[PDB]
């Protein structure tokens, strides 16, 4: 069988 | 002018009944919140200014105060989950969606950025931005014949925000929202900008991290060839999400895996399995382990491309986490391969580095290796050459390890180790 196993926020300056 | 104001002065100006005094104070608040060293986000929130900023978003006759407040709210929403929540609780979401259709491009771009920070908090806010109806106006900003006529930074923010709408699990984004976004997302995946490409691959990366129904939705749009092209890119920020999406796709059905093979993906793996970045090497090995778990004609395609020696090499020397993924690739290879394919694995030199890793201080890799040895011996029986293989394991010092693994804590390790020395005595 198979085995199942990029910034969320940006500030402007 | 508006540099280095106190919070008390900012409050005094915003609470005045003068729109231009309020504009001056909001700019001073934006400059405080855009400093590198500890922006006083919590202080601004406690002063009660978020509701005032939200109302300023709607003053169409004074676009400078729309922009300054959107910038200030963008940076508050970039902090902790409690700080993003304060922005949402103030009513910001519908106000930012209205600003998306502003005739001023710098204000519309700022609304895209703010909605990206809100949706990036997690599944709940992501779905709440979608329910407020953000997708239609977002995609309308990209409905041009050629994306190159848009400003570079405007296009990068739109791709990033969209990727945050594809992100996070438990739950995944709504199916209808994904189907509505994908055509634009695929167009962005063919654009020439490096940052647009990286964030588009991350979006495809997110959409393929789930059940086979999600994988098929992506594969149906025919993005697999373009993913393979980006898989061989020079830029590291593009290769990393490209490989993640390929590895996600090969967790699905054998037919979906075969589309990756047909696009020529295996030709890129000589480099990926020797990449100087530890993370690229591990993810490539993990992907190989899911490919050797497929059909025999797929294992054969792994053989034809010459990747078995590269698995021998990674097993010989790599970071220990990459080595374990290679041990999995071998056991999947041996359990589903033919006899001719299992002996070819021995002719390449798998036995010595496989034995040398039995000295590892990990129980799971021990079990995986031993089960692989069993499958290899079973194929030696079918040919009647078990004597040769047992001699081979002894000469390199593998028997000393197998027999030492008898006196092991884990019961399963002991039983398999004993069963091996009883059947073949090496």
């Amino acid at each position: 069988v198979k085995r199942p196993m990029r910034p969320r926020r940006k500030t402007k300056t | 002018g508006t540099v280095n104001w106190s919070v008390e002065d900012i409050v005094k100006g915003i609470n005045s009944n003068n729109l231009e005094s309020q504009l001056q104070a909001t700019q001073a608040a934006r400059k405080l919140l855009s400093r590198e060293k500890q922006p006083p986000i919590d202080n601004i929130i406690r002063a009660g200014l978020i509701p005032k900023f939200v109302s300023f978003l709607g003053k169409t006759d004074c676009s400078p105060i729309q922009f300054e407040s959107a910038w200030a709210l963008t940076n508050i929403a970039s902090g902790t989950s409690e700080q993003t929540k304060a922005v949402v609780d103030g009513g910001a979401i519908p106000a930012f969606i209205s600003l998306l259709a502003s005739p001023h491009a710098h204000i519309s771009e700022q609304a895209v950025w703010a909605l990206g920070n809100i949706a990036g908090d997690g599944s709940a806010f992501r779905d709440l931005v979608i329910k407020h109806g953000a997708i239609d106006p977002l995609l309308a900003l990209l409905a041009v014949p050629d994306l190159s006529t848009l400003a570079c930074g405007y296009l990068r923010n739109l791709t990033w925000t969209l990727s945050n709408l594809c992100r996070n699990k438990n739950p995944a984004p709504p199916l209808d929202a994904v189907e509505q976004i994908l055509p634009t997302l695929v167009r962005l995946l063919h654009h020439n900008d490096p940052e647009v490409l990286a964030d588009s691959c991350w979006a495809i990366s997110y959409l393929t991290d789930g059940p086979n129904e999600r994988i098929e939705m992506v594969v149906k749009k025919g993005v697999v060839p373009q993913l393979v092209k980006l898989l061989g890119a020079t830029e590291l920020p593009i290769v990393t999400p490209a490989l993640r999406a390929i590895g996600n796709i090969v967790t699905g059905t054998d037919e979906q895996t075969q589309k990756v093979i047909d696009a020529g993906a295996l030709a890129v793996f000589p480099s990926l399995l020797t990449n100087p970045k530890t993370n690229i090497q591990k993810e490539a090995t993990w992907t190989m382990s899911n490919i050797t778990a497929g059909r025999q004609d797929q294992i054969q395609q792994v053989v034809n491309h010459g990747l078995v020696p590269f698995l021998v090499g990674v097993l010989s020397k790599a970071d220990f986490k990459t080595q374990k993924e290679a041990a999995w690739a071998i056991t999947n290879y041996t359990s589903g391969g033919t006899v001719e394919q299992i002996v070819y694995l021995v002719h390449c030199g798998i036995i010595e580095p496989l034995m040398n890793l039995l000295s590892a201080k990990d129980t799971k890799i021990i079990q995986v290796i031993l089960d692989a040895i069993s499958n290899i011996f079973q194929a030696a029986e079918k040919l009647g050459e078990t004597e040769k293989l047992s001699i081979m394991i002894e000469e390199c010092g593998g028997l000393d390890k197998i027999e030492a693994l008898q006196r092991h804590e884990n019961e399963s390790v002991y039983k398999a180790s004993l069963n091996l020395i009883e059947k073949y005595f090496s």
